[PDB]
């Protein structure tokens, strides 16, 4: 048994899109939940199924580490039952999750004075994602009424846009990277427990 | 158990189109999110297309865009893909994948159509002399890859790599331990 | 995009551990997916998840994922497990799957093995048409590894020079094709010409003559 990837997971020097999240899996390792306090000055460490001091004492089977950056403001979209244009486009959490979402801000890594427009969010979309759910088709939106072609002339939107995030002043659109454990029951031998 | 054939492509000259199928079984094909990953002769794996599972999310690469179209049958649990407006450097082997879950790891394959874009046809089953059996220096002078018509004894006749040759010809050399003239397949 | 690292070839001794590593840019934060292809048909999954190994891959296989490399550990690699090996991570860029550019895990069968070069003068048939014609195969090498050395006694020569791609056997001593097309009015005519090779370092003293 050696160590668990988490350290390796919130000292990322580039963090994944929201429309392109990553989901690390973990397991075959002690997790040892006294790194993440270090590197995750937490703005919300809500947790929907666990407890936070309880960590070191249940053990899971498989531990799956999302990983994406979203708008200050929007911090709180992701949450079971939220709604938003990130909670229903682009990463929507199960009724019936167990797990932490932890979310802290990243101004002074993930910003530059000329705009950092690699991280983008979507827009539109014809329906909800599903829970867990992956979205990385880049195709142009139809207005309905006619065809785009693959081109985004009138009544035609393309599906991504950027932050364009700000260092300058404004609160609540800064850059903050967002990391969501989730835990699984699934009934059988497990291989990530806490450090005991 | 899991099965997946995929049809076999040909030669095609460029600007064509290449209509490819994959046929699935064994396992849910309204489920599971079917790829594409080409592999030229002598080069890597490349990824090409993903489709959802019910078609709504469709996904291509840079070097493929625009062109390439991706689709699947669920009623029939075949996967299609069109390659429209070929171009020279589309030579490759076209494998049929399939995703296992949200981290990308493929456990299904198939086993491979070949898709080659040829700038030339035919010319003539021309032989070649200085042939037991035959040594001759051409057999079926295929643009570019195939290779048939071995007139030599099949006793211990050998088979040599084919070359390239792009000066326009192909050239099928074989030994084993008077003339030759036989020669049937154009 | 993201930009897998693996080595061009790695040798192992049979019965010996086998080790494949695949390098990236914070690759820890990502799983990494190993597949098995064999000359000849389609990569086989082997290790996804950098820990698991799915129904019909023996506990041999192994893997690990930290720091800035991964790591295909194989252990008692038989003379059976010659194929190539690719890595497959997901990144944050506009997703495309990134495979690695392959590494040729080959088994040391056989410790070396002396080539066969078979010409003779093309007769004069052909020459109806003035077609560039080569004749010289050269065949029986195990290490794979040929080059084509047309020497214009002891020199290079003109219109460029290409080598045939080496083709896989049945296990046993390879074949090559060191044929390309050249103006053949100066055949053998003088020291213009002469069909060698170089197999990692010998030449064969063919000494060849027209007729
Ligand atoms: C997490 O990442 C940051 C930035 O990549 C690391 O911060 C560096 O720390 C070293 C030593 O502490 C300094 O010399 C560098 O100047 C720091 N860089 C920046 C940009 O501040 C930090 O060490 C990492 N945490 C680890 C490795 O545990």
């Amino acid at each position: 048994t050696n160590l668990c990837p988490f350290h390796e997971v919130f000292n990322a020097t580039t963090f994944a899109s929201v429309y392109a999240w990553n989901r690390k899996r973990i397991s075959n390792c002690v997790a040892d939940y006294s790194v993440i306090y270090n590197f995750a000055p937490f703005f919300a460490f809500k947790c929907y199924g666990v407890s936070p001091t309880k960590l070191n004492d249940l053990c899971f089977t498989n531990v799956y580490a999302d990983s994406f950056v979203i708008r200050g403001n929007e911090v709180s979209q992701i949450a079971p039952g939220q709604t938003g244009n990130i909670a229903d486009y682009n990463y929507k959490l199960p009724d019936d999750f167990t797990g932490c979402v932890i979310a802290w801000n990243s101004n002074k890594l993930d910003s530059k004075p000329s705009g950092n427009y690699n991280y983008l969010y979507r827009l539109l979309r014809k329906s909800k994602l599903k829970p867990f759910e992956r979205d990385i088709s880049t195709e142009i939106y139809q207005a309905g009424n006619k065809p785009c072609n693959g081109v985004a002339g009138p009544n035609c939107y393309s599906p991504l846009q950027s932050y364009g995030f700000r260092p300058t002043y404004g609160v609540g659109h800064q850059p903050y990277r967002v990391v969501v454990l989730s835990f699984e029951l699934l009934h059988a031998p497990a291989t990530v427990c806490g450090p005991k | 158990q899991v099965q997946l054939v995929e049809s076999g492509g040909g030669v095609v000259q460029p600007g064509r189109s290449l209509r490819l199928s994959c046929a699935a079984s064994g396992f849910t094909f309204s489920t599971y999110s079917m790829h594409w990953v080409r592999q030229a002769p002598g080069k890597g794996l490349e990824w090409v297309a993903v489709i959802s599972y019910d078609g709504s999310n469709k996904h291509y690469a840079d070097s493929v865009k625009g062109r390439f179209t991706i689709s699947r049958d669920n009623s029939q649990n075949t996967l299609y893909l069109q390659l429209n407006s070929l171009r020279p450097e589309d030579t490759a082997v076209y494998y049929c994948a399939t995703e296992g879950s949200l981290t990308g790891y493929y456990r299904y394959w198939g086993q491979g159509t070949l898709g080659t874009v040829s700038s030339a046809s035919t010319k003539g089953p021309s032989v070649f002399p200085l042939a037991l059996g035959c040594l001759v220096k051409d057999y079926f002078p295929e643009p570019v890859t195939v290779s048939w018509n071995s007139g030599a004894l099949t006793s211990g006749v050998h088979t040599f790599p084919a070359v390239l040759q792009s000066s326009g010809l192909y050239s099928l050399s074989s030994v084993v331990t008077y003339i030759c003239n036989v020669n049937h397949k154009p | 995009s993201y930009v897998l690292t693996q080595p061009p070839s790695v040798s192992v001794a049979p019965g010996k551990t086998a080790r494949i590593p695949c390098g990236g840019n914070n690759i820890g934060s990502k799983n990494v997916h190993w597949y098995q292809q064999k000359p000849g048909q389609a990569p086989v999954l082997v290790v996804y998840d950098d820990s698991d190994r799915p129904s019909g891959i023996p506990e041999r296989f192994s893997g690990s994922n930290s720091g800035n490399t991964a790591t295909l550990t194989i252990s008692r690699v038989e003379a059976g497990d010659e194929a190539d090996y690719y890595c497959q991570v997901w990144d944050s860029s506009f997703d495309p799957w990134v495979f690695g550019g392959g590494t040729k895990l080959t088994v040391l069968g056989q410790p070396k093995a002396a080539p066969s070069v078979t010409l003779f003068p093309p007769s004069s048939e052909e020459l109806q048409a003035n077609k560039a014609t080569l004749v010289c195969l050269i065949s029986d090498f195990y290490p794979g590894a040929v080059t084509v050395a047309w020497k214009a006694d002891s020199s290079p020569v003109k219109a460029g020079v290409e080598t045939t791609t080496p083709s896989k056997q049945s296990n046993n001593k390879y074949a090559a094709s060191s044929y390309l097309s050249l103006t053949p009015e100066q055949w053998k005519s003088h020291r213009s010409y002469s069909c060698q090779v170089t197999h990692e370092g010998s030449t064969v003293e063919k000494t060849v003559a027209p007729t």
